[PDB]
């Protein structure tokens, strides 16, 4: 009910996905790095359209909805944490506990009947690999692994990265990321030349439809995703032609990368190896609201000891972060933005003219529609509405 | 433990009767058909008096925001209400209705 | 007419008030001070969504709608007052009399059949206590006293004030002003400390609900309002506690002020005494459009002669204005702005969770709903519609 | 359907016109001057709500819709013309021929079944008198002469001009231009004084309605328009009066100009002679979107050779452009903008109170409603829709 | 004082006839069923001719903006019309329609 | 081969669709409308969808991807967003056996 019913009736193959303009509820989402949230210093953020507050108390993170139950103001306008375990609204002093959101006191009226009877929404928060994950859902959360790509949580896998807000719906980011033929926009990337990478312009598909991908729905951890196998039978394009004349060539570098690409619910891509044969890239496209998303980038590299783990960081800052995460992925950013207009009115979901390599995207759309854990709605944002 | 409310005949089916208590919060008595029920009078979503609301079957609708509760179970029936209403035991003894004046 | 019918259906206790997003028609409203408009110098303003023009001719004020009858342009784009008693539209020269709005001439066609056959909307304007009031309504206006708080018009009451545009719907301003527990936001006020005022953090209600307020359904002049009596049997709260420990304290000043607080239609608050034992504050929250209002503040002090009023004016400019009107009330301004989001989609009127002191607000909502003289609609702004 | 059906039902005399908020499809429209588009330099523009790309190849102009068939991005975000006769989308390399829009190649997949089976929308482009005209329509275009005022295409008529984007719907511009009484806004024009022009303040109409204009639908080239004949039986107003007293006079210059004023579909005005007895002014109000238009101004003056053309050019840049096109018409620009609010909600089309000289505008509204070649709809912009 | 307009049979039911008056504003004569009424012809909201409008029962709808008036009372029946129409009593005698010279 | 053997006419129920895969060529879709048979390319001209996985309504097939549609007899578009006609292949029944042409109609 986020999109015109007429359009949903048309996209019979993935209507839930097209309706999920605000993202999927009941999944874990990374929103910041552990280093960005300090003890006793609450931070604000918007996730799936909801304003939230995250605080660190005795080293542990807590998440409360940033909206007072009384008159609906954001507590963050003027933060008043009067005791270690609570936060007091600046307006009429309704006070809530960070651990369970219970309204435990009201300074403007200590005798109010509301005390102890109301509860502000709280969301589970977990830190892993130096990343802050919030379970934007209801009830006890599933393990974080269900919503992370394979190997992200490996013991020796050292994770580093960056995050920023991008102006496009999260779905446009996901599809661009899993798009087999979009590598064409990266043909002039510095990382390509500078890191001597082998990078074609596209692929001439081979085999049947089913062979183009590997849909994963038998993962013991509960993971649900899709693998892009266009390269298994497809002939990579290194000489692009027009009228039979070669007008462009791919990158004939020596380093073999990105032979393993997969997208996983709620919306995280895994590219392996990348940006180097001994590394991996994991990136999330987190829904902030219908028009924006967090582009949460991470690069992983196994490290067995405190050293090298340090050399990795040094190289991350010196090469990987500026040359790959930025130098390479920056083109993905404006590419996402370029699709905004066509899909803004939801009509792009009907008028798009797909071609062979989009089989991977269609597979993702179907997987997401069938295995998402809930459709976030504006009602979830303002307050659920119902008549039993 | 019981409070003298009124004669069962003083209430037509589908009506609500507020029961004010000395030094205590008010209660609401509902007559659904030929049976009586009671809960706190104050809506759990705010400060509204449910006795000034509308009774439809066994569901009372709050006059403030349209939230609702089942008068038998005290469980929320319509948004924005989410906190169960306190229900009080009712007893009809010899024509007149009585309320436990004590949370069930 | 201005809100989703499903929402109005839910708020049975005050549907008209919730619907009155643009304000109440057929009431007097202050919009500027007398000294802000000089002879023959037309001034523009927007009230209840309507663009208006006010001019002073031979000392008297006149108000015409700032929209030519012909092609709907604002006359004020290029003012042309070619004769003392008229204004000529800059486009095709349709000319109107300030006195009755009659189309008395058309320079581009002196033989037009429209001449003397059309009338531009006019609104009554009255000056009192140095304030300019406009009756944004139809037909003969009621006495100005009906729409003003008691004593504002007293012969000896010397009125001085300030006015500005605030970005919030007028109702949020009204409710914040009459909110008994909102004083918590003023706990760190410089005025309170410097003027040694007694100011609790809030009140623990005493007595019954009916005793919390006093509704005035009629006066010798027909005014409609509500008095906040939470302090009659309520216990002032000077110590703020959380989990039983003291985390805050109210102001233990000696000066007892604000023992008399009342809100009146169309939306004007009276606080007496304030900000000093010998003064009173009267403030209006005038609807400009759905998202903004004029915060028209005035401080009154009885003065018997020119000596007292001269001294008062000096005290006002050097102390009361900067310390009270600005220093104290500035916190009210951002408090109002903080409630905008929750009520912007009109859902806050359903999802708000009220507590005891809100009995005052509820009383106002009901009083306003039962006695307002009309609901301003977008149709009033563009032109009333009706199809036989 | 671009307007609320209730409103369209009310304006029975010209509903199609009121519905044409985006302009009329299937007409030629000037969008720039030939000197503004150079060989191999693609230029972007929006016409009738559609984003277009124009390019010059071997001297000839070609027009392609600036929206890739694949994922709906604008090709112009990053232009890639790899061969003289084609353009390659920067995203997945779908390549189209400028000549017919046929998808002739796809660099990311040379085996794609889409190759040669899809075609991007193209529109006829024609250069005449140094002006670039685009036929925003379907099928074989009609002769350009049909959509141009008489004499614009005369062999010796030398055309010079200026173009800019104005913030108002195209119809407000058309009506202001053909509005007989709007000349009142030009009473203080520097051009009038500095060129000794005779310019009344308005006109007192004479004769019956039919005589106020001349509806042209008998032109052999098929052009459809209306001539303003208010001055044939009307009395020019040179003494403007209020209450019978003269407050303003018109201009008593010696030069006789503006003897013939005519408006033509799709929306081009011809004023003759102007701004001098031996010149003519032809101006278009081209729909860009519902809120803006190109104000395409041109001045024509018969020239028999290169020597006269150069002389005229010099007088144009030094006098006519700054004094007439800018100095005189600049008042028309803000006049158009002043009507935006009244008509923005489409209600002005119902609430406007017209007077006698508006007979000219009504005639135009009726002609446009009856002879336009199609109503541009948002569906034309996003993609025509239809269910079996 | 009265003006002889036409024969009752000159007008079919539900039609309108414009009556020009030299040196004066035109009038509109409406035939509603077998009854006749008259008002000023010019819509009070603009320059439209009501005789070029649509008659629905005893309500004339202006062709320009959909405003309307009750031809019997001359009072506005639909927005944007707000100024009442001038009404002229009409009488039919011996199959002849006469319209008063004044309102 | 000129005529490709598809199946027994009786093996198809009225209102059903059957996909015909071909070596070295794009798949075809055979439709049974009443007692008659028609055939077109299987791939929707608007994308990469398989029309045989769509919904047949009379002589109009609806694509499962975006709701576009085609008339199976003429191959002409019946519903947006489809705009490119489908290639149609003649179908004949010999000895109760359905045969579809290897080359589309001109
Ligand atoms: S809005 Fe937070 S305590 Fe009132
Ligand atoms: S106070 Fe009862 S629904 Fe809100
Ligand atoms: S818009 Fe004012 S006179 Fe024409
Ligand atoms: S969006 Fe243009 S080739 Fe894909
Ligand atoms: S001119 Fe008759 S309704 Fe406007
Ligand atoms: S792929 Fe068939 S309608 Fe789009
Ligand atoms: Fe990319
Ligand atoms: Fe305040
Ligand atoms: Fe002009």
């Amino acid at each position: 009910a986020n999109v015109d019913e007429a359009i949903l009736k048309r996209v019979k193959g993935w209507a839930p996905y097209v309706d999920a303009k605000l993202g999927f509820r009941n999944h874990w989402y990374p929103v910041m790095f552990s280093k960005e949230i300090n003890e006793g210093e609450p931070k604000t953020l918007k996730l799936l359209g909801e304003n939230l507050l995250v605080n660190r108390i005795d080293g542990k993170l807590y998440c409360l909805k940033d909206r007072c139950l009384h008159r609906g103001v954001q507590l963050s306008v003027k933060v008043e944490c009067k005791t270690k375990s609570t936060i007091t609204c600046w307006y009429h002093a309704w006070t809530y506990r960070w651990e369970d959101g219970v309204l435990c006191d009201i300074l403007t009226n200590p005798t109010s009947a509301q005390i102890g009877r109301q509860k502000l929404k709280t969301y589970p928060v977990q830190e892993a690999k130096g990343c802050v994950f919030i379970y934007l859902g209801d009830g006890d959360p599933p393990p974080l692994a269900r919503d992370t790509p394979p190997n992200f949580l490996d013991d020796d896998m050292e994770i580093l990265g960056k995050n920023q807000i991008i102006k496009s719906n999260w779905r446009l980011a996901v599809e661009n990321g899993f798009d087999p033929s979009h590598i064409y926009i990266h043909k002039d990337s510095i990382l390509v030349k500078d890191n001597d990478l082998a990078l074609p312009l596209g692929f001439a598909p081979g085999g049947d439809r089913k062979q183009q991908t590997r849909v994963v729905d038998d993962d013991v951890v509960g993971r649900k995703g899709v693998y892009d196998l266009i390269g298994e039978h497809g002939v990579p394009v290194f000489e692009g032609t027009i009228g039979g004349e070669v007008v462009r060539e791919g990158a004939y570098g020596e380093k073999i990368v990105a032979n393993d690409i997969s997208i996983w619910l709620p919306g995280v891509l895994k590219v392996n190896p990348w940006p180097n044969p001994d590394m991996m890239q994991f990136e999330w496209y987190v829904p902030i609201d219908e028009n924006t998303h967090y582009y949460f980038q991470t690069l992983g590299k196994p490290c067995a000891n405190d050293e090298e783990r340090k050399k990795y960081e040094q190289e991350f800052e010196s090469k990987w972060k500026p040359m790959a995460l930025e130098g390479f992925n920056n083109d993905d950013i404006w590419a996402r933005e370029a699709m905004v207009d066509f899909y803004a009115d939801d009509k792009g979901w009907v008028n798009e003219i797909l071609f062979e390599s989009d089989e991977a995207i269609v597979a993702w759309r179907k997987l997401a529609s069938e295995h998402n854990q809930g459709i976030q709605t504006q009602a979830h944002v303002s307050g659920l509405e119902h008549h039993h | 433990i019981w409070l003298k409310v009124c004669a069962a005949s003083d209430m037509q089916p589908g009506t609500i009767r507020r029961v004010n208590r000395v030094g205590a919060a008010p209660l609401a008595v509902y007559r659904v058909g030929d049976q009586f029920y009671a809960t706190e009078d104050t809506c759990t979503h705010g400060i509204a008096s449910l006795s000034e609301g509308t009774l439809d079957g066994d569901v009372i609708e709050c006059p403030f925001h349209g939230g609702a509760f089942n008068v038998c179970t005290g469980m929320p029936a319509s948004s924005p209400c989410t906190v169960p209403l306190g229900v009080f035991e009712v007893e009809v003894k010899e024509g007149e209705v009585y309320v436990a004046g004590e949370k069930k």
